[PDB]
């Protein structure tokens, strides 16, 4: 019953991250004592990379709270400076995005008991990480 | 509010080695196994993986979003609660050429399994081959073939894969097979699986009335260290109740045991003590049955048991009839060729005196040769074997490049 | 500035089906009067380190009274137990 089979092999391949990028500019704001990152949603999203895992980093470095808006913004219980926002962006991206065989910034990221892993789309290496 | 109950059904995860059957086992449980760690510590010192699960289903969603591992529903879009239907847990397998004695242990804790198998590797290949044929002799009938890694393939390969698991499923125990194509990495896939597991893996009637009959596969000491002597607890004999069952204050025997050897012939008494305990995961009980891997805290000195000393041993009623035998006799069937290698060449007889690793339970051990008729031999077992009912399955496998090798398997004529 | 520490290694090991069960047992009996007869050992508590290795502690307020009482006991522990069946020796320390 290839009819069977095909059937849910064609249901796991709509179920991909695409196929195969500048990286869009991260629009930040204040109000108040908040730093919003409109977009942080759609950023994360075009690295592959899970929205907790950005914020847990990017809070962590700043030292500061903050969740999710309910339309993927984020919003830091603190009001920062737009530019010390990206330098620990990209210091994000360099640590759990980029590969560090070609630095494509075209990967995913593993888990196991104790060891993550960057897994370039591209060249097919694994960088591993610190978890956290 | 779902109920905390032991497993029912014990399906392994086989393959061959890198192909994912680790990885998926936590696709599925959403517990990472160290069948693939270093540990110094209590327990494992076997490479064999251990995960439980339980299985729901909200019969307000469709297949196969449908079918869930925790009590929540949102993973269909819903919330009418899901109805709780078992509870199962996989065996992690090792799937490395050498440490095939290992599997063959694990094996006999199988109740049914998952042949997993890449994608992106030409089939079948070594282990995958082995591993399956090894099934097919231990005594296992229900089999999922999980084709996985194809979020690294092309649908037009995927395909062309599809048809040869096919093919090469002809004629064998497992004709007519299912295929679930998966991604373990991804967890995609999985539901199909979970329906797959739900429709073609269903737990086997438990004949209750049989002798009481554990394999084991491990021991330990839990007492911390510094624990006061009013604290201390017994050695903990873990493994799988593979038929019957048992109950707390109950009086159980291990076998060969002790060994004992002074004066003269060296031989093996029995180890007597009552259960002092039951466990499955984190949840204590007061009576074990199949399916799961279980602990029996039991009253003996530490010593005994804390340093997985008593694998390969079964556990039995104090009271029972259980021949340890040196010699026995086996009427065993030689297989093809020695599936499993790379220079696919044919099982040499059985030639007397020659030694060979018998596989028992989770136990393993070497003899050497003594009868060979046209279809029967007899062994001379450097440790005693316990034989719990007459003619239980054995596998036969022969050194053959510095490595072990499968080369057949036969029935322990008690 | 009355406490003095009074330890020391010890071997036990059993086949009865009871194991840690008459291990209880000995220790539970041979640790008898000790802290009545030879009196004031603030405490006694004997405990285990690894697999068959254990020690026992016996603080008391004079260190003569010490080792006076911490002996009497190992020496019931081999003694009585030896008489269930509990193979306990010395591991002196
Ligand atoms: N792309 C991809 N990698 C996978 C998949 N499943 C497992 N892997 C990876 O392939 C390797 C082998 O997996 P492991 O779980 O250790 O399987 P084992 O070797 O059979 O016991 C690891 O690097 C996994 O992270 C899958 O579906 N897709
Ligand atoms: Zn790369």
């Amino acid at each position: 019953s290839e009819k069977e089979y095909v059937e849910m092999l064609d249901r796991l391949y709509s179920k991909l991250p695409e196929k195969g990028q500048s990286l869009p500019n991260m629009i930040i704001l204040n109000i108040g004592n908040t730093t919003i990152i409109r977009n942080f949603a759609e950023y994360c999203d075009r690295i592959r990379r899970e929205d907790k895992i950005c914020m847990k980093y990017l809070l962590k470095e700043l030292a500061a709270p903050g969740n999710v808006d309910d339309k993927g913004e984020l919003v830091i219980q603190g009001k920062f400076s737009s530019q010390v926002i990206n330098t620990l962006m990209e210091r994000f991206l360099k640590a759990y995005v980029e590969c560090s065989t070609c630095k494509s910034l075209d990967t995913i990221l593993k888990k196991e008991k104790k060891s993550w892993y960057i897994v370039c789309l591209a060249c097919g290496a694994q960088t591993p990480v610190k978890p956290l | 509010a779902w109920p905390k109950v032991q497993p029912e059904v014990n399906i392994g995860v086989v393959g061959h080695v890198d192909h994912g059957k680790t990885t998926l086992v936590q696709a599925i449980t959403g517990i990472w196994t160290s069948k693939h760690s270093e540990e110094l510590k209590r327990g494992m010192t076997i490479k064999l993986g251990y995960a439980e699960t339980n299985i729901g289903v909200c019969e307000s969603c469709k297949k196969p979003e449908a079918y869930v591992t925790e009590p929540s529903c949102k993973s269909c879009g819903s919330d009418d609660e899901p109805k709780f239907l078992r509870r199962i847990s996989f065996i992690d397998a090792p799937g490395h050429e050498v440490l095939m004695a290992t599997m063959l242990s694990g094996a006999a804790l199988m109740d049914g399994a998952i042949l997993v198998v890449a994608a992106n590797e030409p089939f079948p290949q070594p282990q995958t081959r082995e591993h399956f044929v090894a099934l097919g002799i231990i005594g296992v009938k229900n089999l999922i073939i999980v084709q996985n890694k194809v979020d690294v393939v092309s649908k037009e390969e995927a395909l062309s894969q599809y048809r040869q698991i096919k093919q090469f499923t002809k004629g064998t125990w497992a004709e007519n097979v299912p295929i679930i194509p998966v991604s373990a990495l991804h967890k995609i896939n999985i539901d199909s699986l979970i329906e797959g597991i739900e429709e073609y893996i269903k737990t086997p009637y438990r004949d209750l009335s049989q002798k009481p009959v554990m394999l084991v596969i491990r021991s330990f000491d839990v007492n911390k260290p510094g624990t006061q002597f009013n604290e201390l607890k017994g050695g903990v004999i873990g493994g799988s109740i593979i038929q019957g069952l048992f109950k707390v204050d109950q009086e159980i025997k291990v076998l060969p045991g002790l060994r004992v050897e002074k004066q003269g012939k060296v031989s093996y008494e029995p180890i007597f003590t009552k259960i002092s305990s039951i466990r499955f995961g984190d949840e204590e009980f007061k009576e074990a049955k199949p399916g799961g891997l279980v602990a029996i805290g039991t009253y003996l000195d530490p010593s005994l048991t804390k340093a997985d000393n008593l694998l390969g041993s079964i556990i039995t009623l104090a009271d029972a009839e259980v021949p340890v035998l040196w010699n026995i006799r086996i009427k065993y069937n030689l297989l093809e060729r020695v599936v499993g290698a790379k220079e696919m060449l044919k099982v040499d007889p059985i030639r007397a005196k020659e030694t060979l690793m018998l596989s028992v339970g989770s136990s393993t051990t070497l003899g050497i040769v003594t009868s060979v008729k046209k279809d029967e031999i007899e062994v001379e077992l450097r440790r005693p074997v316990a034989v719990w009912s007459n003619n239980i399955r054995t596998v036969i496998s022969r050194q053959i490049a510095g490595r072990w090798r499968m080369i057949g398997w036969g029935l322990v004529e008690i | 500035m009355r406490k003095v520490k009074m330890s020391g290694l010890i071997t036990v090991r059993t086949n009865e089906p009871l194991g840690v069960e008459k291990i209880k047992e000995v220790i539970s009996k041979a640790l008898e009067n000790i802290e009545q007869d030879y009196e004031s050992l603030l405490n006694i508590k004997i405990y285990t380190i690894g697999a068959p290795r254990y020690r026992v502690d016996v603080v008391g307020t004079n260190p003569k009274e010490a080792s006076e009482a911490l002996n009497q006991i190992i020496s019931n522990l081999i003694k009585i137990g030896k008489e269930e069946n509990v193979d306990i020796s010395v591991v002196k320390k």
